[PDB]
């Protein structure tokens, strides 16, 4: 489907001294950067990491994060010494953009605090969210004075990503666009009864993620059955597990049914027996 | 201190006594990132563990994958033992192979 990168960042403020600064990069759901603070690098994690980029590129990227990431670092701390607030601060920016097949290309930089969004650089500038208390206003006058990092964040986001992405995309395709058979498995839950029983369907090891999974009987899906989170494996399948919580009896002829586009339209059916 | 942590115990494979598996906790939702996570054999701290780079999702909290090969058996009982800063105790969360 659509494959946006999105660049993670997470800045942890537990006093005016101590600051630790992460970030990854996601290309769908496939992790394809790191960047530890125990580091002066970016670790491409695919060998398609790079693009079509070459090291000279490549190694300047390098060097401009290590600025950014100390500007942003004091920066925040200006601003909380400003705005007067209080330590400990949990700053997350999501940033990226996802090429479309194959006219536009749409962008974001959403920025949060305390795992609230506050702002977000919408057109030319730095808005607020609507939400946002009044000092992220006061922080909005500031940043948007700033005419150089403005004109430097929408170049990136309207230039340097989509050109990027758009290489990604190309030599890292193959391994996107892959589909990856689940396995499913029965087993008996924890009794919701007596005299109950807690019907549970396991799928495991499916790619990409879109899956469907419902218990059945015959063809009438079971409204009552109940699927947990989309949980990941470290080999980038997943794992889910759908539940029905139904009287003894009503086991048998049960049936749990798997669909995912892997399968090509042969559904996995098994049976409670 | 906001949100807390959901703890969600795993295996890659469906169990087997005395056969290759891996063993997944999922660590998701909570909020701040500062976290501690240990997976659990007996009881006893796991040290060849394998976790994933912290991230989030859409709404901001943070989630963690931990994982390590391992083989079942009848006595085993593995777990995962989580603590945060919403937690007043660490809180574990056991394999159940059925569940
Ligand atoms: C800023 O914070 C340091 C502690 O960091 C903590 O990390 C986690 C453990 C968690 O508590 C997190 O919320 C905190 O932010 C303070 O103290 C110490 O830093 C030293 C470094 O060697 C380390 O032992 C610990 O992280 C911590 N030690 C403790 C509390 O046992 C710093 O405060 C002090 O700074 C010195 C001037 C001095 O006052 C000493 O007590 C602490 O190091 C904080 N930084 C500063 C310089 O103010
Ligand atoms: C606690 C409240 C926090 C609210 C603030 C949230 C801000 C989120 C926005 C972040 C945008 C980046 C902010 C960091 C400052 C600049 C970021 C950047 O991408 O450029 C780095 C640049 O600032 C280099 O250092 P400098 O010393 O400031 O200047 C260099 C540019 N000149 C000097 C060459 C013009
Ligand atoms: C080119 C991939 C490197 C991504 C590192 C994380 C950056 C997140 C902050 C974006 C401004
Ligand atoms: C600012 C997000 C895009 C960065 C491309 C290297």
């Amino acid at each position: 489907r659509l494959f946006p990168l999105r660049c993670l960042q997470i800045s942890s403020f537990a006093n005016s001294s101590w600051t630790r600064t992460d970030g990854l990069a996601w290309l769908g759901e496939l992790q394809t950067h790191s960047w530890s603070q125990d580091s002066d690098t970016v670790r491409s994690l695919k060998p398609w990491s790079q693009g079509t980029f070459s090291d000279q590129q490549w190694e300047t990227l390098q060097h401009i994060f290590r600025v950014y990431r100390s500007s942003f670092t004091r920066d925040v701390k200006e601003f909380a010494k400003m705005l007067r607030l209080s330590y400990p601060l949990e700053l997350q920016v999501s940033a990226g953009c996802e090429v479309h097949p194959g006219q536009a290309s749409n962008n974001f930089f959403h920025v949060a605090f305390q795992g609230k969004d506050i702002l977000s650089f919408q057109g030319t500038s730095w808005e607020p969210t609507q939400e946002a208390p009044l000092w992220v206003n006061l922080a909005i006058q500031v940043l948007n004075q700033d005419k150089w990092t403005r004109e430097t964040v929408q170049w990136l986001l309207q230039g340097t990503c989509p050109q990027f992405v758009s290489g990604l995309l190309e030599s890292g395709k193959s391994e996107l666009k892959k589909q990856v058979k689940p396995k499913a498995w029965l087993s008996r839950g924890p009794s919701p009864g007596p005299g109950r029983l807690l019907l549970v369907c396991h799928v495991s090891g499916f790619y990409p993620k879109p899956v469907w999974v419902k218990w059945m009987r015959g063809e009438q899906e079971q409204q009552g059955t109940q699927p947990g989170d989309i949980l990941p494996n470290a080999d980038e399948t997943w794992y889910l597990r759908a539940t029905l919580d139904v009287v003894a009896g009503e086991a048998a002829g049960l049936s749990c049914r798997v669909k995912h586009s892997s399968l090509e339209g042969q559904d996995i059916v098994l049976y409670w027996h | 201190i906001q949100r807390t942590p959901k703890i969600q115990v795993y295996s890659r494979h469906p169990a087997e006594n005395g056969k290759s598996n891996f063993l997944n906790c999922y660590v998701s939702g909570f909020h701040p990132s500062d976290i501690e996570v240990d997976l659990l054999k007996n009881g006893e701290r796991i040290e060849k563990v394998e976790h994933s780079d912290l991230s989030f999702s859409k709404d901001w909290s943070f989630y963690l994958l931990y994982y390590t090969e391992f083989t079942p058996t009848e006595k085993d009982e593995y777990a995962c033992r989580v603590n945060h800063v919403t937690l007043s105790q660490p809180k574990i969360v056991k394999w159940d192979r059925d569940m």
